[PDB]
C-alpha cells in the first residue's frame, strides 16, 4: 500500500520521478548531431564573450529569441533555420522562448554596427515604434577586461577550444571597449558561422 | 545516436506506458460500479475519502491519450532511432525533411512568378503593378527598418522615395546598391583643415552650395570656406556640389538629399569627423530574385 | 509535552506570502505597462524590463508560491498528521533563510547577475543557499511525517513529498556550473543539452512546484473549507503516480521544432498529451468533492476561490497539452499565447488556490475565528477573476494575433506583414493585460488590508493543540 511506509513512499518517488530525467537528458550528452559544432565555427572572441555576457545581464533574452524553427515563413523572414551545431559552445544557451522583438539567430551581418549603436542607444529613435527598452548606458561603460581570460578558462574546461594564444591577451583584445562597442561585437557574429562554411 | 541509446530510449519510454498502463487497470481493481459512497478507515484532522470509482470516462480519456502515444510513436520518430512509418515521406519524417519539402513546393508554385521578373529589366519590372506590390511587401520586411516604412528615411537613411540618389538613381545602379551594398567613405577634414578651416567650409557649403541661411552673426569666412572646398571637397563632390554618384558623394548645392542635417553644426560635425555610411549587402540574405524585384520596388517609387 | 501545534513559522510565512505577493504582482502591473509604454523603462540600467522580468518571475514563483507552499505545508502536514513540526527551529531557519533567498533576487537580478536560465536566473552562491534551505525543509517536512500519529500519510502529502524532492532535484541538476567570479558562472551544459536541462527543469518547475505542491494545497483546502469526503480515493491514486511519472517527460514541448532533435520533441509532445488525464484527476477530486456542496459557493466565497481555481486548473492542464502538439506550438511558440496560458494557471490556478488556503487559515494561525471581512474575501473574488479572465483574453488576441501574423504569406509567397506591424497590432492588447493584472493586483490590496485587519485581533494568538 506503500502510503504507511515513509521510506518506501520516498523511494519510489525518486524513482518514479527519475525515468523522465535519464532518458531525455542523458542520452544527448552522446548524441553526436547535438555536440558537433558547425563547419569552421569557433568560439566566441574575448570581445564577443564578452557582449554575450553583456546580452545575458541585460535581460535582451526575455524579449529576443535566437532559434530560428524550420518553417518557411520563419526561413524567409530570418535565414536558414537554426541548427542544433551552431550553439554547441554557449554556455548558457540563449535560444529564446519569446518574441517581443524579433529572432537575432542571424542578425549576422544584416544590419550595419552604426545602425546598432544608434538603435540600442534609443531603439524609438531608429523604430519609433519599438517597445525596446534604451540601453545608453552601453556607451558610458568601459570594458577594463579584467576577467575575460577567466572567463574562458572556465569555458574551455567545459568543453570550448580556446587556444593558449586566445587567453593570453583576451585581456587586451577587451581592454578599452564600450560595453556597447561589446555588444554590437556580439550581435555581428550571431549566425555568421553557418552562413560562411 | 548509437544504437545503444536508441534501445535505451525505446526501452524506457516503452516501459513507462507498460507502468502506466498497469498502473491505470491496478488501481481500477474491485471498482464499485457507479458513485457509491461510505468512506474509509482513519481521518487527517477532518478529512476523510471516498472509496469511489475512477470515472468511465476519466479512464477512456487516459486510455486514449496513452494509445495515441503509440500510435504517435510508431508513426513518428520518438522511440530512439525509430525513423517514422509516416506515409508520404521517405525515409521518414523528421523537422529538416518537412522544412525541404515546404520549400520544394513553395519553388513550384512561386518559382514561375519569380521566373517571369527574373527575365524582364528592372524598369520593365517597375511598369508592372503586381511586381511592385510584391516589391513593397518584400521592402516592408527587409528594408524598412533603416529606410522608413515609407522609404522616405531618416538621420543617417537615405530617403528612397525621392529624385536624389547618392550612388545613382539608374535601374543598374540602384540594383547594385541592393545588390551588392554600399559603404561611402566622407574621410575626416577635422586634423588636415583645422577648426576654423571647418567651421568656415561649412558656412560656405550651407549658405553658397546649398541655399541656406545662415544663423545669426556666425561670422564665418566663406572666401576661405569656397577655397577650401575648391581645394579639398570638389574633387569628389565637383566643385558647384553636383556631386559624383561614382563615389556616393552626394550633392552639397541642396540640402534636400542630405542624410546628416542640414544645421550649420551638424556640416561641421561631417565635415570634421567624416562619414561612413553602410548599406548592407542583401545578395545573401535574399538572393538575386528578391533583389530584382526590390530594385524593381525603389525605381517604382520616383515616379 | 510539546503537543501544540508549531504555529509560528506558518504565521510568518503566511503574511510574507502576501507582502510577496503585492510586491511579485506589483512588479507584474510594471514590466506589463513597461511594454505598453517603454518610457516607464526610465533609461535605468536597474528598472529596464530585460532586467525587471525575472524579478517579476523569481517574485511570484518563489516568494509567493514559494511562501504560499510554506506556510500551506507546514500548516497542512502538521494537522494532516497530528504533530508538532519536526525541528520547529529548523523550520525557523528555512524562514528566514527563504526570505534572504529573496532578499538576494530583489538586489542582484536588477544589479544584472543572472544566469539567464528561465527561473533558475539566480547566480551560484544564492543556488548554493537554495540548496541548503530546501534540504532543511526537506528535513522538516519529511521529519514531520516520520513522527506522525496515524498509520497512513494524506494524500496531500504525497503530493507535497514528491514536490519537495523532485524540486530538489531539479534545483541542483540544472544549476550545475563553473563559477568564474563572485556572481557569475558558466552553465555545465551548452546548446541543445542545456536547452533540454533546462526545460525539463523548467517545466518541472511549474510541474511541482506550482502543479504537485499546490495539488498538496487543495488535498488540504477543498475538502476542509467544504467539510466533505475526498470523492475517490482510487483517483487520488491513479492520479498521483501517473502525474509524478508523466510529468517530467514534457521537457521537450517548450522546445518544438527547434534544434532538440526530432526524438525527444515527439516525447515531450507524447507524454505533455498523456499528462492531460493525471492532470484532470485532480480537477475531477476536488470538484466532485464539492458535489452536494454547492450550495456553499454563494455562502462562502474562500470556497469560491478553490473552486474557481480549479476550473482554470483544469483549463490550463488542457491548453497545456494542446499548446504541446507540434502543429499548436508551430503558432504557439515565441508568441503572447505562451504568457497567457502562464497566467491562467498562475492568476486562475496558483494564485486563487493559495489565496483561498491563506484566507482559511491565516485566522486560524493568528489564534481567531475566521477572517475580518467575508465581504471582502467575496470582493477580492471577483477583481481576482475579472484581472484574471482579462489577462487571458488579450494575451490569447495578441498570442493569436501575433503566430497568425509572423507566418502570414501573400498570393505570392512573400511574407505579409512586418515584425513591426506585428508588434503595433500588440499594444491594445498589451494594455488590457496591463489593466487585467492592475485590478488582479488590486484584489490582493484588498487582501492585504483584510489580513492586517484581522491580524489586529488577538496578540497572545495561539489557538490550537489537539
Ligand atoms: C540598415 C543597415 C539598412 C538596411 C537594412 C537597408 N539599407 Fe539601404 N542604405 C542604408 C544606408 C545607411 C544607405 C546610405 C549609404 C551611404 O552612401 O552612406 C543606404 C543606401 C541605399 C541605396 C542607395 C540610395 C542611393 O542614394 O543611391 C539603396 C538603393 C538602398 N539602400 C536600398 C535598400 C534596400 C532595397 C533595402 C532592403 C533590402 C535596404 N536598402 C536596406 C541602410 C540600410
Ligand atoms: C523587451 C521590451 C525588449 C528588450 C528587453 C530587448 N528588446 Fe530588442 N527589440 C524589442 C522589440 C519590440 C524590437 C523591434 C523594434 C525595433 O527593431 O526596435 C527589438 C529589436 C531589436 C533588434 C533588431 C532586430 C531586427 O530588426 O533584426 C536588435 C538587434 C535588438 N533588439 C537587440 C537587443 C539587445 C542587445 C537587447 C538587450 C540590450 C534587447 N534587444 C532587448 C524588444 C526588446
Ligand atoms: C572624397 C571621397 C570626398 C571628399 C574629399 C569630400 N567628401 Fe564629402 N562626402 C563623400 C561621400 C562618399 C559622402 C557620403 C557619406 C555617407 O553617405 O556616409 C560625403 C558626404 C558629405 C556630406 C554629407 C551629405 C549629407 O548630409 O548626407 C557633406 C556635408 C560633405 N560630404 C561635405 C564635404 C566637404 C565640405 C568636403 C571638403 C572639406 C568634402 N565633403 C570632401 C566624399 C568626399
Ligand atoms: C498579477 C498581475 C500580473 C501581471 C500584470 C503579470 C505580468 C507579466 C508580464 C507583463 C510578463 C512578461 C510578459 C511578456 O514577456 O510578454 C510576465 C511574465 C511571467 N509571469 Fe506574470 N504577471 C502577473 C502575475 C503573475 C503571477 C501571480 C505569477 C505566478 C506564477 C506570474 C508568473 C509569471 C511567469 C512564470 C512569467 C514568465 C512567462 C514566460 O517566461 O513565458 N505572474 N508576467
Ligand atoms: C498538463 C500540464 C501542462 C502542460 C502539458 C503545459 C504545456 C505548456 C506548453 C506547451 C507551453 C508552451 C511552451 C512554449 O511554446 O514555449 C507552456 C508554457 C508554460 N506553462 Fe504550461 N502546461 C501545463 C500546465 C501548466 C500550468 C498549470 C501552469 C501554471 C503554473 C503552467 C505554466 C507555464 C509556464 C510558466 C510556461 C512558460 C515557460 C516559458 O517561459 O517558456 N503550465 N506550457
Ligand atoms: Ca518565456
Ligand atoms: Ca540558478
Ligand atoms: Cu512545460
Amino acid at each position: 500500500k506503500l502510503e504507511k511506509n515513509v521510506g518506501l513512499l520516498t523511494l519510489f518517488m525518486i524513482l518514479a520521478v527519475s525515468i523522465g530525467g535519464l532518458t531525455q537528458i542523458v542520452p544527448l550528452f552522446f548524441q553526436d548531431s547535438v555536440n558537433e559544432p558547425v563547419e569552421g565555427m569557433k568560439p566566441y572572441t574575448a570581445l564577443q564573450l564578452e557582449g554575450r555576457d553583456l546580452y545575458i545581464r541585460e535581460g535582451c533574452v526575455g524579449c529576443h529569441s535566437q532559434m530560428i524553427r524550420p518553417f518557411r515563413a520563419e526561413t524567409e523572414r530570418y535565414g536558414h533555420y537554426s541548427v542544433a551545431g551552431e550553439s554547441v559552445y554557449d554556455h548558457p544557451f540563449l535560444w529564446g522562448s519569446k518574441r517581443t522583438g524579433p529572432d537575432l539567430a542571424r542578425v549576422g551581418g544584416r544590419y550595419s554596427d552604426d545602425w546598432h549603436r544608434a538603435h540600442l542607444y534609443n531603439p524609438r529613435n531608429v523604430v519609433p515604434e519599438s517597445k525596446m527598452p534604451s540601453y545608453p548606458w552601453l556607451v558610458e561603460n568601459t570594458l577594463d577586461g579584467k576577467d575575460t581570460a577567466k572567463k574562458m578558462s572556465a569555458l574551455r574546461m567545459l568543453g570550448v577550444p580556446y587556444t593558449e594564444e586566445d587567453i593570453a591577451g583576451a585581456r587586451d583584445s577587451v581592454n578599452g571597449k564600450t560595453e556597447m562597442d561589446a555588444m554590437v561585437a556580439y550581435l555581428q557574429v550571431l549566425g555568421t558561422a553557418l552562413t560562411n562554411k | 545516436m548509437s544504437t545503444f541509446w536508441s534501445g535505451y530510449i525505446a526501452l524506457l519510454t516503452l516501459g513507462t506506458i507498460v507502468a502506466l498502463f498497469w498502473l491505470i487497470f491496478a488501481t481500477r481493481k474491485g471498482e464499485s460500479a457507479g458513485t457509491t459512497d461510505q468512506t474509509m478507515g482513519h481521518a487527517f484532522d477532518g478529512i476523510e475519502e471516498y472509496d469511489n470509482p475512477l470515472p468511465r470516462w476519466w479512464f477512456l480519456l487516459f486510455i486514449g491519450t496513452l494509445v495515441f502515444g503509440i500510435l504517435y510513436l510508431v508513426l513518428y520518430p520518438g522511440l530512439g532511432n525509430w525513423k517514422g512509418v509516416l506515409p508520404g515521406y521517405e525515409g521518414g519524417w523528421t523537422q529538416e525533411k518537412q522544412w525541404e519539402r515546404e520549400v520544394a513546393q513553395a519553388d513550384e508554385k512561386y518559382g514561375p512568378i519569380f521566373a517571369k521578373y527574373a527575365a524582364m529589366s528592372v524598369e520593365e519590372v517597375a511598369q508592372d503593378p503586381q511586381a511592385v506590390k510584391m516589391g513593397a511587401r518584400l521592402f516592408a520586411n527587409y528594408c524598412s527598418i533603416c529606410h522608413g516604412s515609407d522609404a522616405k528615411g531618416s538621420l543617417g537613411f537615405p530617403n528612397l522615395a525621392d529624385q536624389d540618389w547618392r550612388w545613382g538613381g539608374d535601374a543598374a545602379s540602384i540594383k547594385t546598391s541592393i545588390l551588392n551594398g554600399r559603404i561611402a567613405a566622407m574621410p575626416a577634414w577635422g586634423q588636415a583643415i583645422g577648426e576654423e578651416g571647418v567651421k568656415n567650409v561649412a558656412a560656405f557649403v550651407r549658405k553658397d552650395l546649398a541655399g541656406l541661411p545662415l544663423p545669426e552673426g556666425t561670422d564665418a569666412d566663406l572666401s576661405a570656406g569656397k577655397n577650401v572646398y575648391a581645394q579639398t571637397c570638389a574633387v569628389c563632390h565637383g566643385q558647384g556640389g553636383e556631386g559624383m554618384a561614382a563615389l556616393g558623394a552626394p550633392k552639397l548645392n541642396s540640402a534636400a538629399g542630405w542624410i546628416y542635417g542640414s544645421s550649420l553644426g551638424q556640416l561641421q560635425q561631417t565635415i570634421r569627423h567624416g562619414r561612413n555610411g553602410q548599406m548592407p549587402a542583401q545578395q545573401q540574405y535574399l538572393g538575386d530574385d528578391k533583389v530584382h524585384l526590390l530594385a524593381a520596388y525603389v525605381y517604382s517609387l520616383s515616379q | 509535552t510539546s503537543t501544540a501545534y508549531s504555529y509560528k513559522v506558518v504565521r510568518q510565512f503566511a503574511i510574507m506570502t502576501v507582502v510577496w505577493g503585492i510586491v511579485g504582482m506589483g512588479l507584474g502591473v510594471f514590466i506589463a505597462a513597461q511594454l505598453a509604454w517603454p518610457f516607464l523603462n526610465f533609461d535605468l540600467p536597474w528598472t529596464s524590463f530585460g532586467r525587471l522580468r525575472p524579478l517579476h518571475t523569481n517574485a511570484v514563483i518563489f516568494a509567493f508560491g514559494g511562501c504560499a507552499l510554506f506556510a500551506t505545508s507546514y500548516y497542512s502536514v502538521q494537522r494532516t498528521c497530528q504533530t508538532t513540526l519536526f525541528a520547529p527551529k529548523l523550520a525557523a531557519f528555512t524562514f528566514w533563510g527563504w526570505q534572504l533567498v529573496i532578499l538576494l533576487a530583489a538586489i542582484s537580478l536588477p544589479l544584472g547577475f543572472t544566469s539567464s536560465k528561465e527561473y533558475a536566473e539566480l547566480e551560484w552562491p544564492i543556488d548554493i543557499l537554495i540548496t541548503i534551505v530546501w534540504v532543511a525543509y526537506a528535513v522538516v517536512f519529511f521529519g514531520t511525517l516520520a513522527k506522525r500519529k496515524v498509520k497512513h500519510i494524506y494524500v496531500g502529502n504525497w503530493f507535497f513529498g514528491a514536490f519537495i524532492l523532485t524540486v530538489a532535484i531539479l534545483h541542483v541538476v540544472n544549476n550545475l556550473e563553473i563559477p568564474v567570479t563572485a556572481m557569475k558562472s558558466y552553465s555545465l551544459y551548452a546548446g541543445a543539452t542545456d536547452a533540454m536541462v533546462q526545460w525539463w527543469y523548467g517545466h518541472n518547475a511549474v510541474g511541482f512546484f506550482l502543479t504537485a505542491g499546490f495539488l498538496g494545497i487543495m488535498y488540504y483546502f477543498v475538502p476542509k473549507q467544504a467539510e466533505r469526503p475526498v470523492y475517490s480515493y482510487r483517483l487520488s491514486i491513479v492520479h498521483f503516480w501517473a502525474l509524478i511519472t508523466v510529468y517530467i517527460w514534457a521537457g521537450p514541448h517548450h522546445l518544438h521544432y527547434t534544434a532538440l532533435p526530432d526524438w525527444a520533441q515527439s516525447l515531450g509532445m507524447v507524454m505533455s498529451l498523456i499528462l492531460l488525464a493525471p492532470s484532470w484527476g485532480g480537477m475531477i477530486n476536488g470538484m466532485m468533492t464539492l458535489s452536494g456542496a454547492w450550495h456553499k459557493l454563494r455562502s462562502d466565497p474562500i470556497l469560491r476561490f478553490l473552486v474557481v481555481s480549479l476550473a482554470f486548473y483544469g483549463m490550463s492542464t488542457f491548453e497545456g497539452p494542446m499548446m504541446a502538439i507540434k502543429t499548436v506550438n508551430a503558432l504557439s511558440h515565441y508568441t503572447d499565447w505562451t504568457i497567457g496560458h502562464v497566467h491562467a494557471g498562475a492568476l486562475g490556478w496558483v494564485a486563487m488556490v493559495s489565496i483561498g488556503a491563506l484566507y482559511h487559515l491565516v485566522p486560524k494561525v493568528f489564534g481567531r475565528e475566521q477572517m475580518h471581512s467575508i465581504g471582502l474575501i467575496n470582493t477580492h473574488f471577483w477583481l481576482a477573476t475579472i484581472g484574471t479572465v482579462l489577462y487571458i483574453a488579450s494575451m490569447w488576441v495578441n498570442g493569436i494575433a501575433q503566430g497568425l501574423m509572423w507566418r502570414a504569406i501573400n498570393d505570392d509567397g512573400t511574407l505579409t506583414y512586418s515584425f513591426v506591424e506585428s508588434l503595433e497590432a500588440s499594444h491594445p492588447g498589451f494594455v488590457v493585460r496591463m489593466i487585467g493584472g492592475a485590478i488582479f493586483f488590486a484584489g490582493m490590496l484588498v487582501m492585504a488590508y483584510n489580513t492586517w485587519r484581522t491580524v489586529q485581533a488577538a496578540k497572545p494568538a495561539e489557538y490550537d493543540a489537539a
